[PDB]
């Protein structure tokens, strides 16, 4: 029982949520696409001064 | 003529002040992750079921995340000047072309600054349940002055704006 | 002047104008990629330090 | 629950509403362009004169 | 510059954005294939080192 | 290595007090391995931390 | 106004329109995740009360 109860407790220690990080790994792939479309619209800013000349 | 030129340099002055508070912001960001590492640390040592090996793996995390803050803190500079490393207590940017200020109070980031010591460390549970308070402090006291630096960035934005 | 040709202050003003609506873009581009409305000491200095405090 | 309801009370303090940004975005980039244009008219005053001469 | 050709500031800024979301979604990966939230040294020295003593 | 770990390279031992001992060496050998490691992780994530920084 | 680049009042409209659907969607997977229809003192406090007593 008592190293049932070392190995319980290694794992409270380390061990990860599953069903907490499936939630974050959703979340930040939309956040990953969202910032392709900034970098993407960040990029774009030279060509509006074309228009000018 | 010669007035309207001049506000170059006053632009220019603006400019440089926000690239120093920039700076600062982001060693800001490193120092404040740091002390809610620290007072994680010494939440987790003033627990008295710990063992002697467990409590000192705790206090040797502690002091190496001490002296990254020193890291941070010293690295904060802009072109050999800072707002947050403690080495002068204001800056002054041009606001006008007779040369009038804008000035910046520093807000120092060291750990003297955020009212910690080189030395400073637990060896019992009972001085990790007073560090925990002193952490906290140090933690408010940073966003506070970070708080500040960045009314100060806007207020030079602002000032930039009326300048042109 | 009225007819000048040293001297563009409408376009100045348009310049201005200009200048306005690309900050306002910057904003809108800096929370569209952070995910946040107040995303550093810059935007809000209280409400980010409460923020980060809790 | 009191770390997620301290957790949710950030998000509420900082998080943008994406939903009301996607249309602050499509405004800004039309007013983008009618201010590259508008200043496009303004540039053209002087070569009115010209026509005088 | 505010209508600068050379230097894209706001692409600068985009890209540190984009690059923090990148990271995060490399620890959320590893906590994912480990199934550990702390699976070194790495992540948290002295509980690491607590769990493997025990 | 084994004299960083406090041992050497004839650690052994040859009667069961001498295991009975071994015991409490080789527990502190594994102490300082893993305090060790903990400050080299706590170095390389002050590395990562600084290179953001530089960026 | 009417043709306006600076207000979308019908933007407004459809945000207010699409948060009602999201709200009555939280409700519904509360529903389903605690298999409640009344599962807290917030969804109605006297029978919810009521059936805590009893």
């Amino acid at each position: 029982k008592l190293q049932d109860s070392l190995d319980a407790g290694v794992g409270n220690l380390v061990d990860a949520d599953l069903a907490k990080e499936s939630a974050k790994l959703q979340s930040l792939q939309t956040k990953q696409q969202l910032g392709v479309q900034a970098l993407s619209i960040a990029n774009s800013s030279s060509s509006a001064i074309l228009s000018l000349f | 003529s010669a007035t309207a030129n001049s506000m170059n340099a006053v632009k220019d002055s603006l400019q440089r002040g926000q690239s120093t508070i920039d700076v600062a912001l982001a060693a800001g960001d490193t120092i404040t992750d740091l002390l809610g590492k620290m007072k994680e640390k010494a939440l987790a040592a003033s627990d008295t079921s710990l063992n002697t090996a467990s409590f000192n793996a705790l206090k040797s995390d502690f002091d190496s995340l001490r002296d990254q803050i020193t890291k941070a803190a010293s690295n904060a500079k802009f072109n050999g000047v800072s707002i947050a490393n403690g080495s002068t207590a204001k800056l002054t940017f041009l606001a006008n072309s007779d040369g009038s200020g804008f000035t910046v109070t520093a807000k120092t980031l060291t750990l003297t600054g955020l009212g910690l010591t080189a030395s400073s460390t637990f060896t019992t549970a009972a001085a990790a349940k007073t560090m925990i308070g002193t952490i906290d402090t140090a933690l408010q006291t940073a966003t506070n002055k970070l708080a500040s630096l960045g009314t100060s960035s806007t207020g030079l934005d602002t000032h930039l704006t009326f300048v042109g | 002047a009225l007819n000048s040709i040293n001297t563009n202050s409408g376009a100045l003003i348009a310049l201005q104008n200009l200048n306005s609506t690309n900050a306002e873009l910057t904003q809108v581009q800096q929370r569209i990629n952070t995910g946040k409305k107040i995303g550093s000491a810059k935007d809000n200095g209280a409400i980010w330090a409460t923020a980060k405090n809790q």
